[PDB]
């Protein structure tokens, strides 16, 4: 099939910059003097919205800051002025051959000033306890840039398994990011150790945040 | 107002059936082709197949070629997609989308999108959630401000809800998006406050899980 590489994979920007996104193709989209490449942009939870078609062509309605350029395999969409309503998705998608394919996609996201986490770890519950199960959370909130790594130390050592992750998406109110770390543990093994610590690795800090609790308080 | 409202999505077991409906109203359905496009969580979008305006060609992904029937019905106006034989990977929101011509047929693109409906494939039976309180600990508090949280385990299906206080409480929260762990749903959410105002007032978080009617309302209380 045709594939639609996009780049970047996600994109800072300030509101009143320009902004221009790419879009290769594994193959020539061109038919006979016109290339079948389309943008649609997609906002959290809501159908995509039809931007360009035939690469070049703006749908009507979509704002003239908007415009794309391209042929062959490369396609790119410009937002000169981007403004509040740009941040969203943006998706590459062909209509030569069969399977008709999407780009992986674009996301805009609001350039903001770096921001080290707010970590805090919780132990098990009792009502939890007496299930029989045992999970420790763990929260870093309101940071900034998106990227951070979660690492697991159980009285010394880390652990890998049994632990699961979500992040937010960007907050419109401050423009940070927010994670939520669970480990979850058997009732037994919870109890034949003490130490259980949460690390943040963030780019705001090269040493890594550290949050831990101790039992038998 | 152009527009498609596709219906029809819900729960099914792996290797059931089920049909989707797509409702257009304002244009000549008769002469725009349709498509049907799904995309999983998180995933992107995959085009699933296309139906001439007049079900003269009809083109299937190979992924449901042997599966899902497209059709479509020209007087009431409406566009199916049959599905069977469905699987894990077949979870998805779907989409119904017009093609549309700028120069003539074989230059077309989608120009029309409905809102969807989700359809999700699975083993797991409606499953209330465990609502857990996450408290820090006496001395363990420090700071002006203090983290406190809920974890929503093991539940099915999709969605829950949760709100700080009954909303009273709107800064300063995160609920997270569900992870699905096993073929349960697991989430959770946290709310910072002042530490003048937690142990001496109350803090609690609502969890509403409409497919098992659950409503539960966990007080977040100190740990002793």
């Amino acid at each position: 099939d045709i594939q639609l590489t996009q780049s970047p994979a996600s994109l800072a920007v300030s509101l009143g910059q320009r902004v221009t996104i790419s879009c290769r193709a594994s193959e020539s989209v061109e038919y006979y003097g016109s290339s079948l490449m389309q943008w649609y942009q997609q906002k959290p939870g809501q159908p995509p919205k039809l931007l360009i078609y035939a690469a070049s062509n703006v749908e009507s309605g979509v704002p003239a800051r908007f415009s794309g350029s391209g042929s062959g395999t490369d396609f790119s969409l410009n937002i000169h002025p981007v403004e509040e309503d740009d941040i969203a998705m943006y998706f590459c998608q062909q209509s030569r051959k069969i399977p008709y394919t999407f780009g992986g996609g674009t996301k805009l996201e609001i350039k903001r000033a770096d921001a080290a986490p707010t970590v805090s770890i919780f132990p098990p519950s009792s009502e939890q306890l007496t299930s029989g199960g045992a999970s420790v959370v763990c929260f870093l909130n309101n940071f900034y840039p998106k990227d951070i790594n979660v690492k697991w130390k159980i009285d010394g050592s880390e652990r890998q398994n049994g632990v699961l992750n979500s992040w937010t998406d960007q907050d419109s109110k401050d423009s940070t990011y927010s994670m939520s770390s669970t480990l979850t543990l058997t009732k037994d093994e919870y109890e034949r150790h003490n130490s259980y610590t949460c690390e943040a690795t963030h780019k705001t800090s090269t040493s890594p945040i550290v949050k831990s609790f101790n039992r038998g308080e | 107002d152009v527009q498609l409202v596709e219906s029809g999505g819900g729960l099914v077991q792996p290797g059931g059936s089920r049909k989707l409906s797509c409702a257009a109203s304002g244009f000549t359905f008769s002469s725009f082709g349709m498509h049907w496009v799904r995309q999983a969580p998180e995933k992107g979008l995959e085009w699933v197949a296309y139906i001439s305006s007049d079900s003269s060609n009809i083109y299937y992904a190979d992924t449901v070629k042997g599966r899902f029937t497209i059709s479509r019905d020209n007087p009431k106006n409406t566009l199916f997609l049959q599905m069977t034989s469905l699987r894990s990977e077949d979870t998805a929101m779907y989409y119904c989308a017009r093609s549309n011509y700028v120069g003539y047929h074989v230059r077309w693109y989608f120009d029309v999108w409905g809102a969807g409906t989700t359809v999700t494939v699975s083993s797991a039976k409606t499953t209330p959630p465990s609502v857990y309180p996450l408290a820090p600990g006496s001395a363990a508090q420090t700071n002006s401000m203090v983290t406190l949280g809920c974890l929503v385990k093991g539940y099915f299906p999709e969605p829950v809800t949760v709100t700080w206080n009954s909303g009273s409480l709107s800064s300063g929260v995160h609920t997270f998006p569900a992870v699905l762990q096993s073929d349960l749903y697991t989430l959770s959410s946290s709310v910072t406050v002042p530490s003048s105002t937690w142990p001496s007032e109350t803090v609690t978080c609502n969890v509403a899980h409409p497919a098992s009617s659950t409503k539960v309302d966990k007080k977040i209380v100190p740990r002793d």
